[PDB]
RNA sequence: UUUGGAGAGUUUGAUCCUGGCUCAGGACGAACGCUGGCGGCGUGCUUAACACAUGCAAGUCGAACGGAAAGGCCCUUUCGGGGGUACUCGAGUGGCGAACGGGUGAGUAACACGUGGGUGAUCUGCCCUGCACUUUGGGAUAAGCCUGGGAAACUGGGUCUAAUACCGAAUACACCCUGCUGGUCGCAUGGCCUGGUAGGGGAAAGCUUUUGCGGUGUGGGAUGGGCCCGCGGCCUAUCAGCUUGUUGGUGGGGUGAUGGCCUACCAAGGCGACGACGGGUAGCCGGCCUGAGAGGGUGACCGGCCACACUGGGACUGAGAUACGGCCCAGACUCCUACGGGAGGCAGCAGUGGGGAAUAUUGCACAAUGGGCGCAAGCCUGAUGCAGCGACGCCGCGUGAGGGAUGACGGCCUUCGGGUUGUAAACCUCUUUCAGCACAGACGAAGCGCAAGUGACGGUAUGUGCAGAAGAAGGACCGGCCAACUACGUGCCAGCAGCCGCGGUAAUACGUAGGGUCCGAGCGUUGUCCGGAAUUACUGGGCGUAAAGAGCUCGUAGGUGGUUUGUCGCGUUGUUCGUGAAAACUCA
């Protein structure tokens, strides 16, 4: 670091790191939760969790933290591992 | 490796820093290396006007 | 947005400006997609030759070219032939 | 740079006339040297070098562009003697030499150097010039009013114009018209040995 | 229906063959010796990827926001300055830009590289172009002021302010997912007809009132990208077995995207003598040198890719990280300290220490063009355009000309006659390029500005004048190869030298002289590489003795086939469009 401009670029980067960290965290715990739920063996409660946690992805993905077609993919994949049990 | 010493008269004496060049000699086995006159310490033999070049040695005035 | 280049080749005290329609993310001198032609002022006319037909289709698909391009192809009449506007005008000074 | 020693060496050690007239080359035709008289060895390499070297003096011509000469003549699709002889005929310096504009192609060179003519209506002051085919040639006020030009204008009473090559009126224009061919320009020596020798 | 092959010397008393060595040529990112005048045009650390004194090589937006340190204005003034003025602005966010362009080749034998497909398996801001919408509430932080630690960098505590900075909700129903029903294609899951059906889910932000620009998704396309594909692409078996996530299946996890990318369990295999794995070497290629050719060598510059950034690792930011001047940690190097702790990374342009033979200048400009920014003006850009240094490489030019004696000196040989340098020289006329001194003097810019002007190069390139042959030639060789010979001086010494070989007193071979030869502002030496070398013999070798058939058999793999009757044509050529980048070579 020798320039205004790179420096400032790490001040934005380390704030941006604790707004992604912050909401990546969260997105792990909703889908930490929802694997809870599927070991555990429920339906109702496991497709409620499916909804938060699906609406939470969407905005995370919008928002633009992580990408649009993985995010399908986990999705889905979860929706099958619902309806397989 | 030895190297060969051109011309007649020379100013070299041990520890002298010196330039080399590649060439075989016939007559002595364990030769194979020249050393260039007018470079560094070692001068061109004076009293040579012909083949001047090759020896290092400047021109009459 | 590929944008129309000037690739430059030879030596310092002559330099050289082929057109080359392509990204400006390559280097200067990087990849040339297509050529239509080349510009160096060394010499005096400094002529130069613009393919319109190859021109129109990149600006139409999508090419934006830089002012100098921009304004070159306006004195070839390339650009009066895009807008319409005056039509296609021929004043090109052909070399001597 | 040109030849600056004696030109009379030249022909005297070459054992042929190179201008032409030479009254020391008739008075003592042994090449100079305390052992002019020495028998020598046949040898082809000798001879070739002998005439390689006669014909480069003769057209005044530098060891590396007249390799250049005889590398462009092979890129020629003709024969690689005549497309020669043709490029080196070529020579502005060989063209006022032999339309009577120069009395020997060293003052031709001289002249061109000088810059005292127009080709084309372009100034030029280059020996060397390419004269292309159907070109003209002129020769510009102060080149008139110079004296050995005027002479030489008036001299031009030697061995005639060639064929393709001639002299319209007292201005002296030159102008060439077709392709030079080896009989009728008649140059001597032979190229088979100097395209030998620079095939070697 | 057209382009294009040189040998010579050296064994023997004397041949012929074979065979070995050397030379006659082109070429160098070349170095040294001598010489040296200008201009034009390129080229310029190949070794130490060694550490690097200083500075330059990455910034743009008040019309996003708060403010005013310095300036412009006006009300004021005790001349300390006090208010507002937005012309303007330091820093402060926010963006955007920084992944560009420039550098280097140590490692890397790999889908690393050229070419040929690709994807019904991905993304991609800034560009244009048809086509819905952009309602709404809230909060915080910098900056600032105060305080504190601390030389320091740096830091915290407290108050306060705004937003193109931030988040919720409104909708969406055309997009992403899931449970039910047709047609087309087949190269398969299945793709396309946004095929039909039920469920649920999801985005934005404003700026200027003027050639007006913004935000979010995806039927159209491009570009930059990733993956893997046949083929290929050093040397060493005096490197023969190697490999365990290793090899495949299933299931999960993971990726922008399938897949041992990662995990668990199943089976024991996969790679191997049409050279695995091992070792040394080294960026690949279009190309450069050579060769008639095939072929050999090789990777200078330019350019297409790759990998690297003091050495080893890792990760964030986003459409885009091997992230060179972005971050963290560890080692080394150098440095600061008020000794608590800090700063670092020239292979960016130049520059210096060292290595070495050696590779130049601590130069000017955005004049043009690419590149970053903006609505543009306008700003930045060692990318660049140029300038200074260097005969290092291709090319052009100058240091005179005409005549001049049965040929003036003087030298050198002489047979003592003379030859010899020599048209040379002085001499009489001439033009005087180029340098010297002046004048004019371009274009490089229908390019930019709603302004009047915008060119570093350069007051150069280029024309016109002024006096003057006036300021301008050297280097290698001369025994045979090998175009160039004689005398003087020492004689197995002193020495030359490419191979043969040259001196044991009378050398064309040593040195000196003359004279001559080749070349020429360059001339030689040396060294690397091709050639002749058909001297690694495919074109195009040999095996009796010159070097070679093993000691002789059977016979696996591989290599190869005695005939005709028959098809598919995968070996093959057959043609048509369809790829082969630019740049380099060949023609005009
Ligand atoms: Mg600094
Ligand atoms: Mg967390
Ligand atoms: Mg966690
Ligand atoms: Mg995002
Ligand atoms: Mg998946
Ligand atoms: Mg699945
Ligand atoms: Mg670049
Ligand atoms: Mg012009
Ligand atoms: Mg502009
Ligand atoms: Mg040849
Ligand atoms: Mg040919
Ligand atoms: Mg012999
Ligand atoms: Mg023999
Ligand atoms: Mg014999
Ligand atoms: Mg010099
Ligand atoms: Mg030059
Ligand atoms: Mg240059
Ligand atoms: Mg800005
Ligand atoms: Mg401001
Ligand atoms: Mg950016
Ligand atoms: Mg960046
Ligand atoms: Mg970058
Ligand atoms: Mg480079
Ligand atoms: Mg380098
Ligand atoms: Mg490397
Ligand atoms: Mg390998
Ligand atoms: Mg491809
Ligand atoms: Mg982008
Ligand atoms: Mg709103
Ligand atoms: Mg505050
Ligand atoms: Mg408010
Ligand atoms: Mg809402
Ligand atoms: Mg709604
Ligand atoms: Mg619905
Ligand atoms: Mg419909
Ligand atoms: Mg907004
Ligand atoms: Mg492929
Ligand atoms: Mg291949
Ligand atoms: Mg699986
Ligand atoms: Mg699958
Ligand atoms: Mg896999
Ligand atoms: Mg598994
Ligand atoms: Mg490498
Ligand atoms: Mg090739
Ligand atoms: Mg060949
Ligand atoms: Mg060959
Ligand atoms: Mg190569
Ligand atoms: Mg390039
Ligand atoms: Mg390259
Ligand atoms: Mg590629
Ligand atoms: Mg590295
Ligand atoms: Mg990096
Ligand atoms: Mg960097
Ligand atoms: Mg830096
Ligand atoms: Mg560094
Ligand atoms: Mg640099
Ligand atoms: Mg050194
Ligand atoms: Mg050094
Ligand atoms: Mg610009
Ligand atoms: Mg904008
Ligand atoms: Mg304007
Ligand atoms: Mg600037
Ligand atoms: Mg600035
Ligand atoms: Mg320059
Ligand atoms: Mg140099
Ligand atoms: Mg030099
Ligand atoms: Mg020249
Ligand atoms: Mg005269
Ligand atoms: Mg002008
Ligand atoms: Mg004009
Ligand atoms: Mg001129
Ligand atoms: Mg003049
Ligand atoms: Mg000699
Ligand atoms: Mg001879
Ligand atoms: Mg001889
Ligand atoms: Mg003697
Ligand atoms: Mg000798
Ligand atoms: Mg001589
Ligand atoms: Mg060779
Ligand atoms: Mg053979
Ligand atoms: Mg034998
Ligand atoms: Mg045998
Ligand atoms: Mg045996
Ligand atoms: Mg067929
Ligand atoms: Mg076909
Ligand atoms: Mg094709
Ligand atoms: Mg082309
Ligand atoms: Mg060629």
């Amino acid at each position: 670091a020798n320039i205004k401009s790179q420096i400032k670029r790490i001040r934005t980067n380390e704030r941006r790191r604790l707004r992604n960290q912050s909401v990546k965290s969260s997105l792990r715990t909703a889908i930490r939760g929802f694997r809870e739920a599927v070991d555990a063996g429920d339906k109702d409660k496991a497709s409620e969790l499916l909804h938060a946690t699906s609406r939470k992805l969407d905005k995370a993905a919008s928002k633009g933290v992580i990408h649009p077609n993985q995010a399908a993919n986990k999705k889905s994949a979860l929706a099958l591992a619902l309806n397989k049990l | 490796v030895t190297a060969y010493i051109p011309g007649e008269g020379h100013n070299l004496q041990e520890h002298s820093m010196v330039l080399v060049r590649g060439g075989r000699v016939k007559d002595l086995p364990g030769v194979r290396y020249k050393i260039i006159r007018g470079s560094l310490d070692t001068q061109g033999v004076k009293n040579r006007k012909q083949a001047r070049s090759r020896y290092g040695a400047k021109k009459e005035k | 947005a590929v944008k129309i280049k000037l690739t430059r080749l030879g030596k310092i005290r002559n330099p050289q400006y082929r057109i080359i329609v392509a990204d400006a993310r390559t280097r200067r001198d990087g990849r040339a997609i297509e050529v239509i032609g080349r510009y160096h002022p060394k010499e005096e006319p400094s002529l130069i030759q613009i393919d319109s037909e190859r021109a129109q289709y990149w600006l139409g698909v999508g090419a934006q070219p830089t002012e100098p391009v921009l304004a070159l192809l306006k004195i070839t009449g390339d650009w009066q032939k895009f807008k319409g506007l005056p039509g296609a005008e021929g004043t090109l000074k052909v070399k001597e | 740079a040109r030849y600056t020693g004696p030109a009379t060496r030249k022909s005297r050690r070459l054992g042929v006339d190179l201008v032409g007239g030479d009254q020391s080359f008739e008075k003592r035709p042994y090449p100079p040297g305390q052992h002019g008289r020495a028998r020598i060895k046949e040898s082809e390499y000798r001879q070739q070098l002998q005439e390689k070297q006669k014909a480069r003096f003769s057209y005044g011509v530098m060891e590396k562009q007249f390799r250049r000469y005889y590398e462009e003549a092979n890129r020629q699709p003709g024969k690689t003697g005549d497309n020669l002889l043709r490029i080196l005929e070529s020579r502005l310096d060989n063209v006022v030499y032999r339309a009577g504009l120069a009395r020997t192609r060293r003052m031709a060179r001289q002249l061109v150097s000088h810059g005292h003519f127009l080709v084309n209506g372009v100034k030029v002051d280059i020996p060397s010039y390419r004269v292309s085919q159907y070109d003209i040639i002129d020769v510009k006020e102060k080149s008139l009013n110079t004296l050995p030009f005027q002479i030489a204008r008036e001299t031009a009473g030697e061995r005639p114009i060639p064929s393709w090559l001639q002299v319209v009126g007292e201005r002296q224009r030159i102008l060439v018209h077709q392709l030079p061919e080896r009989a009728q320009i008649d140059v001597p020596l032979t190229e088979q040995l100097i395209v030998e020798l620079y095939s070697k």
